[PDB]
């Protein structure tokens, strides 16, 4: 039937990397249209000669833009803090994401951030 | 205007809707008046066979009923004018305005447009 | 409810307006256009509710070609018309017919249904503009609401 | 066929339109414009579904020079003209004229024998707009389609 | 009006349409009342040698046809009139719309406008 | 106040509009439309000011799915109605009715309780037109303002 | 011919349309205005094919200074006047005058003659929209071309 | 004069048009629009300048937010109405009333005035556009002019 | 002549139109607007040429500071107005008064001449368009120009 | 003629390099109106001076957006199993893609991937 796409649910929790407190699970909110956008298992290709590929090592990357939620401080957004997410479309799918690191943060202006998490993996559940 | 013009036997009709449980919406006409009156046509009419007059705007008023005033009556904006015939199938009138003719309070003037006009209308209750 | 994906004016009707504001006793009126007929649409008691397509529209990309995503898009308008009902004091004063009316409280719950049913089915709207107007003692508040949905074809 | 590449007014009307709906009994009736005479078109039998050229224009490129790939967009519409039928109850109620109609069955229909049509010999047209209107038992349902093709000329 | 006044002998036709199965469509005017009336213009009228008129809004009434008025007969959008001569070519009328005059149902008013006249119309059956 | 990131209409005219003049007695009469009727809302003590919503619409995203920062923008104005007063120069001299009508201090004051409405509860108004025009004796001054906000839902 | 780059109305419609279509007794009119006069451009006999200027336009820079490649766009358009002719099938039936009309083989043959013109001398001409309309028993098929060219000084 | 980085339409006038033109006799008129009355505005003799603010509207950034670089635009139109006079030269001869008339000298002048009033005080004007319309013997020269300045507001 | 960067509408009419064609004894006429009279500008015995402004607008920077390149741009029209002569072939025959009319000859030298006069002086003009237009027995022919320059002031 | 282009049919068979899997997806759907896109010649030439050039070996690749089926993990079109792919236009032109391997792996929101494929080798079908 394909229900129409969108986002539903997203759920993150902080953990401070140096005193190891945790925070959440909590809900936030899509600031625009936009979705979050995927890329699953950690091997890239590299286009070899006469049709053959390398095939090496990579990592599962992940970007959402999200409001900031007003409880939470800034640099936890900022990527000085492990994150775990997880999202939920519309048509039934959730792809969750353990042990996640905010690296190349970009600037924000303090109520709209758009985070590239890298993680080892990603799981989906695939609508039944 | 002359006792003797008013030749027509109409019934004012209030009507009351209520919604349908499948999901739909009817209507209940009900009888509130009925008496003598006298129509004159102020325009021409599209029949498109089944009767239903196929005017356009919906709000200019075909035929122009007088009748006798009566002061407690109030006809709304809801007001239908149930008119039969003998030889000829009855015709579903919707009130558009009222005239009270010179103010005099004599008779009403019941600027009205011609809804239907076929052997198979719902008689008022 | 038919098309998993989306929902038709009828049960547009019966399912979030109905289940809404209690006062007009279930009276949500699906017609073909809004304004094709001022004269029979405005008969019904005082507190009712009009719902009619405006225009059918596309999204982008409309190709029927058996796979080419056919998106579409529905632009309808639901009306609220509703009386106004002047303020009294005991010393013979009246409220004009012109004062301001309260439709925030309308947007609010009609808005709070909208969400309700979105969290339930996963099925939402979009919100285009709104437009109060006064007429004698009734109020019109017209809100202009847009859907987006894709074409399921048959085998 | 004609127009390896396209279907002519004709062709849709008898092929496209014909083998939808057996109310209408064929009543396609293909005419030059779909305005060009309102106490004509409304003769024939209540459906007698219309097929008209609105507007023929371009696609972009469009010079005349023997080889610069000519392309064309032929803007048509087809009204539908359905009856409407009040629904009664043995109790003295009725449905208004001003009810709501199901166009959904007619596009979903009309869709599929287009993607039929285009399967069977790849041919695709476009979608633009959807509109409904009634007057007195009447409802007008109009589509407007858009049909990109090549002009190939003849040696 | 005056009874000697309605010098006009025509046959009100009703149209039935069916498609040939060719692919175009073909209509057929059947003979359903014939009576005398009266007929006058109320516009003027392009010719266009072929003799088919050239009336741009194909909306606009252009004689007023009276006759005896029928309460069983329901005057549609689909009635056609033709009228015949004896040194004059026939003509093809077209109904517009019908009006009771004064509603007191002794003559129909029919507006209605020309299609066509020359030697070579269909007649009907 | 309710909706603690927007201001109503009535919280508008009684909070921004009464702490101003004090030529028109808090006689800042909020309605519907400011055409809605031109007859009535001429009858009023002619130091009299009207505030009424144009029309509502958004400002980008305005889907509804309970969590997508639902936007809206509503446009509303507010029209003064000043009584001009000629100067008489006692020679049989006078000044006409089309003289020019010092706005300006209107505009100044006007702005200046805005701001510091603003400063007390941050809540910040965007200016769009600001028209004049007179009749008789009266002179109309029309802006034109707008302001956006986020539609907080309720659970 | 002259203006070896270009091309008149008068030769446009002796050598692309006089050796087109052969039942038009090589009728082909050049107007000022094709809508300037209706009561005199609707009295020549059944097959007379009209050309006139609409308006001269540029096509980007058109300075006057002696060397600016000085590019100059007319837009012209040529209408066909035919008369339609309905069927008989000697059962009492008749086709309408509001039936479809085949305009596809003037289109066709029009664009041949302009494809061999071109291929002859090396001038094209640009298709921009085509518009039918009939009125009583002709029919208006109004083709809208354009035609780009550069304007040569003579020292 | 007051808000030393702009000035109000009576200052523009009485500075700028006044000084300008001695052939008007100071007869520069600050209106509210300059066609809100034109029974009253062409009672005044013969050489009168026209002063009036067309709409005041925005030059990017107009939020109220105590700090935001409120900037603002006032679009106001001078109007000229001077006398056309006819030349006659003794042979029974004379020049009608549709000659051309030279606004360019009115126009220099006014530019001149207007340069030096910004050299001296720091304050520029946009032009936008020149209109002329002639009735009866009185020709009409509408200059459009556009000033940007930046709202100070008081503590 | 004045205006060393630029030629006023008297100058255009003697300089340009002048000694272009002889038919019309120096006739152009120099107006305010084209259509400031269509009962007094049509008196004229034979064939007659009209120069007059349409509107003076700018051509991007335009602000009066006294040294910021003040550009401005003049758009003014020249309306051809000439006597259709209808060509007689003694068999009874004629040619009607919607006959084309050869405008080609009249841009052709009307060019040429205002080529000359730009390497005369080095002032250059924009064409924009050209429409022609018939009534009775006159056939209009219409330019529009477009000429930029900049506005040097005088110490 | 030349029958107004567009692609008609898109049919993909993934084919984990893991587990050995095979999927056989019931064909995919053109997201918009933009169409895969194709390099045959599996030789890339290089500009010498004088009119010459390098000829080496190169690959064929192959550009295809489709709508992600909702039953095929995201990860397979990501580039993590080979892919057999084949498109057929509208004017009868059926261009197959065997044991193809997807290179450079862009982000995707989970509806609409765009896989950049190469191969060895494509053949066409050159309508008759």
């Amino acid at each position: 039937c394909n229900k129409q796409n969108g986002v539903k649910n997203i759920l993150i929790t902080f953990t401070d990397c140096d005193t190891q407190e945790v925070i959440g699970p909590i809900s936030h909110e899509q600031p625009d249209d936009t979705l979050p956008t995927y890329k699953n298992c950690a091997w890239t290709n590299t286009a070899l000669t006469n049709g053959y590929v390398q095939r090496s090592a990579s990592n599962a990357t992940m970007t959402l833009p999200v409001v900031r939620d007003l409880r939470v401080p800034l640099a936890f957004y900022q990527g000085c803090a492990q994150v775990d997410v997880q999202v939920e479309k519309f048509d039934g799918t959730v792809m969750t994401l353990t042990e996640g690191a905010v690296v190349e943060p970009e600037e924000s202006d303090g109520r709209s951030v758009t985070m590239n998490i890298v993680a080892s993996e990603i799981d989906e559940l695939l609508p039944p | 205007m002359r006792t003797a013009d008013r030749k027509h036997r109409v019934i004012v009709c209030s009507q009351q809707s209520d919604v349908d449980d499948e999901g739909r919406l009817l209507i209940t006409r009900a009888g509130v008046i009925q008496g003598w009156a006298a129509i004159a046509p102020v325009k021409a009419i599209r029949f498109s066979q089944d009767g239903v007059s196929m005017q356009k705007d919906t709000m200019q008023p075909t035929h122009d009923i007088t009748m006798n005033y009566n002061p407690d009556v109030n006809v709304s904006v809801s007001a239908w004018v149930y008119e039969h015939r003998l030889k000829s199938p009855p015709r579903w009138f919707k009130v558009l305005s009222v005239v009270n003719v010179d103010e005099c309070s004599r008779y009403m003037k019941i600027r009205c447009r011609l809804v239907e006009t076929s052997d198979d209308v719902t008689p008022p209750v | 409810l038919t098309y998993g994906n989306r929902v038709t004016l009828p049960e547009f009707a019966k399912y979030i307006v109905a289940p809404a504001f209690h006062e007009i006793e279930g009276r949500a009126i699906p017609v073909t256009g809004v304004d094709d007929d001022a004269s029979g649409t405005q008969a019904t008691k005082l507190p009712f509710v009009l719902v009619g397509l405006r225009q059918g529209d596309t999204s982008g990309p409309a190709t029927i070609a058996g796979n080419s995503t056919i998106n579409l898009r529905d632009d309808f308008i639901v009306e609220f018309n509703m009386k106004k009902e002047r303020y009294r004091d005991r010393k013979g004063g009246e409220t004009p017919f012109f004062s301001y009316y309260d439709y925030e409280s309308i947007r609010d719950r009609l808005f709070n249904s909208m969400i309700e049913f979105s969290g339930e089915h996963g099925i939402t709207f979009e919100f285009v503009s709104l437009d109060i107007s006064t007429e004698g003692d009734v109020v019109y508040i017209e809100f202009r609401f847009r859907q987006n949905y894709e074409w399921c074809e048959t085998v």
